[PDB]
């Protein structure tokens, strides 16, 4: 994996990214799942710099940065695995929320999940860890097939 | 009689210096970077006068040890009296050096953050010229699109650079001649340092991300330019032909790089785009 800062390329070779400032911040953007070069971005944005931040209820928290995933609205032919550190942590329960223009949050859902991941790869070797070793390192695993504006790990 | 003027002139500088320290300098904090300007001119007359009046304090002293080496009745107290003055004229260079480095401290940490503000401002705007979506309507239009952007990274890079490198020389000396806020500072300097840092990656995955445009409708642009050149020939020289031949070739290497690059429909239309270019050379074949 090579590291960014903010930024890089990728096309239909695919390609795993780690951030160089940040190494548990993580984009896998499989083979023959980008249609064309395209230049990706991602931003760790604090919540204040949101003019409509998530809203909280009572007992919850956010538990990272807000993420800036890019071009906002980008599409992929299939599944792209983004993971985002996250604080240790109410219901000690992590959700991900995302807002697709920036004003309205709700929770984000993938039809594929865990056990789809090895056809996810279409044969490209990445280790992905353990989902208990992820709770270890307090990281979470994201897999959508499209940028929403933003993306958030919450505590609820 | 010497004495006595001795006792005038020393109460004259107590309560010159007494005046000075408690009602000419000030404790005043300036709001803004006018302000301390304002305030530091004002205060840097006012050390100067200070720093003036060191000849009459001396001259007291000259005076003093004067009557005591004489043998005055009192040189035991002119003696302790001058001791006072020169405690409290030491004092008062105290307090003025004090509050002028209070001063230069507020000034520079304002002007600081200025440049730092402004810099990054300007970084942000730079930012949205390289998060530009445009991709070019046609080759004409990518060309200058491409062309546009290597000026952009080229000045920008350029006048960027500068700018930084002063604003952390200025850091450096703030820091390096000691100053109260020297972490808050470096702390800035990080910030900057990585936005600029940010920046110059970000400008450098738009001008990748236009080279690939550019290729894209370079091969469209190629494609259909080739397929005329064939359509001359048949409508129509065995070195033309071969010579053609040998671009047909390169054009189909090119459709084979590209196609790595793409899926979907667009894959789709770049290798339709070469089939169709083999079909027609094969026809004049
Ligand atoms: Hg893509
Ligand atoms: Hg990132
Ligand atoms: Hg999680
Ligand atoms: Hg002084």
């Amino acid at each position: 994996a090579t590291g960014f800062l903010v930024s890089f390329m990728v096309d239909a070779r695919g390609g795993s990214m780690r951030g160089s400032r940040h190494n548990g911040l993580r984009v896998v953007i499989p083979p023959r799942t980008c249609a064309a070069p395209t230049r990706i971005t991602c931003r760790l944005v604090k919540p204040q710099k949101l003019s409509t931040p998530p809203p909280l209820a009572e007992e919850e928290g956010l538990a990272s940065r807000i993420i800036a995933l890019g071009p906002t609205g980008a599409q992929f032919l299939s599944p792209v695995i983004v993971e985002i550190p996250h604080f240790a942590s109410g219901d000690r329960e992590l959700v991900v929320l995302r807002s697709e223009n920036g004003s309205v949050w709700k929770e984000h859902r993938s039809r594929y999940g865990e056990s789809y991941l090895d056809q996810i790869l279409n044969g490209m070797d990445e280790e992905l860890g353990s989902l208990e070793e992820l709770e270890k390192k307090r990281v979470c695993r994201i897999i959508t097939t499209d940028f929403p504006l933003y993306f958030v790990i919450m505590s609820r | 009689n010497e004495a006595q003027q001795y006792y005038l002139d020393a109460d004259e500088a107590e309560a010159w210096i007494g005046e000075q320290e408690l009602y000419v300098i000030s404790d005043e904090i300036p709001k803004d970077e006018e302000g301390a300007i304002v305030m530091l001119k004002r205060h840097l007359r006012q050390q100067r006068a200070v720093e003036d009046y060191g000849r009459n304090i001396k001259q007291l002293a000259s005076r003093a040890q004067g009557l005591l080496s004489a043998g005055h009745p009192e040189g035991e107290q002119i003696i302790r009296l001058q001791g006072q003055v020169d405690k409290h004229y030491a004092g008062l260079k105290d307090v003025a050096c004090e509050r002028k480095r209070k001063l230069e401290n507020m000034y520079h940490l304002f002007q600081l953050k200025r440049e730092t503000d402004d810099l990054e401002q300007w970084i942000s705007e730079k930012e949205l010229v390289a998060s530009s979506p445009e991709m070019g309507q046609d080759f004409d239009h990518v060309t200058l699109l491409r062309d546009k952007f290597r000026d952009f990274a080229r000045e920008t890079g350029a006048i960027g650079q500068e700018r930084v490198d002063n604003v952390n020389a200025f850091i450096e000396r703030l820091i390096d001649a000691g100053h109260s806020e020297a972490a808050t500072i470096a702390e800035w300097k990080d910030g900057l340092n990585e936005m600029w840092a940010d920046l110059l990656e970000l400008i450098d995955t738009r001008m990748q991300l236009l080279a690939a445009s550019y290729d894209l409708h370079r091969y469209f642009y190629t494609g259909a330019e080739i397929l005329g050149l064939i359509d001359e020939k048949h409508r129509e020289f065995e070195r033309d032909v071969h010579l053609l031949g040998v671009q047909v070739q390169q054009f189909q290497d090119v459709a084979t790089r590209l196609q790595t690059a793409y899926a979907g429909e667009k894959a789709e239309a770049i290798q339709n785009k070469e089939q169709e270019v083999s079909a027609a050379w094969q026809a004049l074949l």
